[PDB]
DNA sequence: CATCAGTTCGAGTCTGGTACTGCCCAGTAGTGATCTTATTT
DNA sequence: AAATAAGATCACTACTGGGCAGTACCAGACTCGAACTGATG
């Protein structure tokens, strides 16, 4: 996909991350979800594509910030 | 734990017996904040302060770190500076070692510059904000900033010197003289038995005028480099020259102050080097002396005063249309300038109580407005409805819409 | 005599001691909905 | 294991202390333009 990133912009290749073995009894999909949000959104800061749920941006440095203010079907969407 | 505007505004004002003392912790102290370069001083205030400070700790040293015990040597002129200076490698290693951090009243003194401990200059400005801060503040720390309380200690200074072997040097040197010559002038407040009086200064000038200049003011003013009016001012009437002054008659004779100021250290010895050296030549005098008519003025002042302006201008306004200073005028007509002050005060409040009247008068309106409707008045929603929504600081506009809200049933 | 040093007068400039104006924000205690964890049967 | 409690958190609302950038005044005081006047080589 090199030429292709090359190429076209706004498109990782592949993206990956490893489950988590839950601290509770149950899975805990909010943090699948905002791990794999933080893992996928690592291009270069000019692609913005503003998240339609708040509490989900950019910051000074660039990387990716989520409050516990946001639910788990927010995450999701 | 508190602050220490509410501790001088909730605590140290109430026991002064000052109008403006007692007044002042009901508003908001600036008073005392914006003049608290006299508080480390040798005046009044600087006294009261330590005198209450004292009855609320039981203390007996307190008048040590002020300039009390210079108050008939030392003048206020130049003396103290407007805005904190510390030493951040200072603060650094107080708190690296465990000490506490404190202010040293060397700070204080403009003529300081630069820390005699450290070899680094005094930073007057937070790096953080290029704020300027009082001496004393509201939110005051020893280390952090007034007015955005981050820490003000570094382990290397900010601020560096030029690259200059010209004068350089020699300034650094003057400056060290001068911080170690005040640091012992500090020093020996505490060891000497009595304040040293003004006359002191005058037998020290009588000594060295004739040991160097053979009794002639007029060569040893040209040597020191400074006019010889203000010789005769100093030597025969009782005039504290400045301290700027002083250290520099002493920096030419290689006596400290404090050897200079006993006038029987200055007997046995030989001054010979104040002759060789002399390096002021060229110095800026003052501008002139402007002419000033007392019919004129008084003519201006008296029709100022009889004619109806509005509103009726302050002083300082008066002085800057006639393009002359506060004190020129003051000093030939004192009564007229009381007058027309007073004249503005009560102009003045009348207009507040009229104008706040007023005020209470739409606060009634708008609760009777919005309590017409249905909805809810609160504070919050009638300040919605105001030109200036601050009005509430004011307590009997607050006092009127409680009225209102209380008569109508909240 | 004309040059220079000791003397007065008064303005430029500081500064403390005293007094007062004009305006909104923040900290806190409630309720209501919605998790997240913790006891019952 | 399902059911029932209960504390935690977010969000909004109403209430009540309460201070800072800034102005103003009043003589006391220092410093030195500008000049006045007397001794002197
Ligand atoms: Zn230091
Ligand atoms: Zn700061």
């Amino acid at each position: 996909a090199l030429p292709k990133l090359e190429s076209d912009r706004a498109r990782v290749p592949v993206v990956g991350i490893e489950a988590i073995a839950p601290e509770s009894r149950y899975f805990n999909w909010k943090e699948y979800y905002t791990r794999a949000l933080i893992t996928l959104e690592e291009p270069l800061i000019d692609h913005k594509f503003d998240y339609g749920v708040r509490g989900i941006s950019r910051d000074n440095f660039g990387k990716i910030n989520v409050e516990s203010k946001v639910v788990a079907p927010a995450l999701r969407r | 734990g508190v602050l220490p505007g509410v501790l001088m505004t909730r605590e140290i004002a109430p026991l002064v017996n000052k109008i403006y003392f007692q007044n002042g912790a009901n508003r908001g102290f600036r008073e005392i904040f914006n003049r608290s370069q006299a508080l480390n001083g040798m005046g009044e205030m600087a006294a009261d302060l330590v005198q209450v400070l004292q009855k609320l700790t039981l203390r007996d040293d307190l008048r040590f770190l002020t300039m009390l015990f210079w108050s008939n040597i030392l003048t206020p002129r130049n003396l103290f500076r407007t805005r904190k200076a510390w030493c951040p490698i200072c603060y650094q290693e107080r708190h690296q070692n465990g000490l506490v951090v404190y202010e040293q009243l060397l700070w204080t003194i403009n003529l300081i510059t630069i820390c005699p401990q450290h070899q680094k200059p005094l930073v007057e400005l937070c790096p953080h904000c290029n704020h300027e801060s009082p001496l004393l503040n509201w939110r005051s720390r020893p280390g952090y900033c007034s007015k955005c309380g981050e820490w003000l200690g570094a382990n290397q200074c900010l601020k560096t010197f030029t690259d200059g072997e010209g004068s350089i040097k020699l300034q650094l040197e003057w400056q060290y003289w001068t911080a170690n010559v005040v640091g012992e002038l500090i020093l020996a407040s505490q060891c000497f038995e009595s304040a040293p009086s003004k006359e002191n200064i005058t037998k020290s000038l009588n000594i060295v005028i004739d040991k160097v200049a053979e009794n002639n003011a007029a060569a040893f003013s040209r040597l020191i480099g400074v006019p010889k009016n203000s010789l005769w001012m100093w030597q025969s009437t009782k005039t504290l020259p400045e301290l700027n002054t002083l250290l520099k008659i002493c920096y030419e004779l290689e006596i400290s102050l404090v050897e200079f100021l006993t006038p029987k250290n200055l007997i046995t010895k030989s001054f010979t080097k104040i002759s060789q050296k002399h390096l002021q030549l060229s110095r800026t005098p003052r501008v002139s002396p402007k002419s000033f008519d007392q019919y004129q003025v008084k003519d201006a002042l008296l029709a100022i005063l009889a004619g109806n302006e509005e509103p009726p201008p302050t002083m300082e306004e008066v002085g800057k249309r006639l393009g002359h200073h506060n004190r020129t005028i003051s000093r030939h007509f004192p009564d007229l300038c009381s007058a027309i002050s007073a004249k503005c005060r009560n102009y003045n409040k009348a207009c507040r109580l009229k104008s706040i009247e007023k005020l209470c008068s739409e606060v009634r309106e708008i609760v009777l407005s919005l309590n017409a409707q249905g909805v809810y008045p609160t504070e919050g929603r009638v300040c919605e409805l105001m030109p200036n929504p601050g009005c509430f600081r004011y307590k009997q506009v607050r006092a009127a819409f409680n009225d209102a809200r209380r008569e109508f049933g909240l």
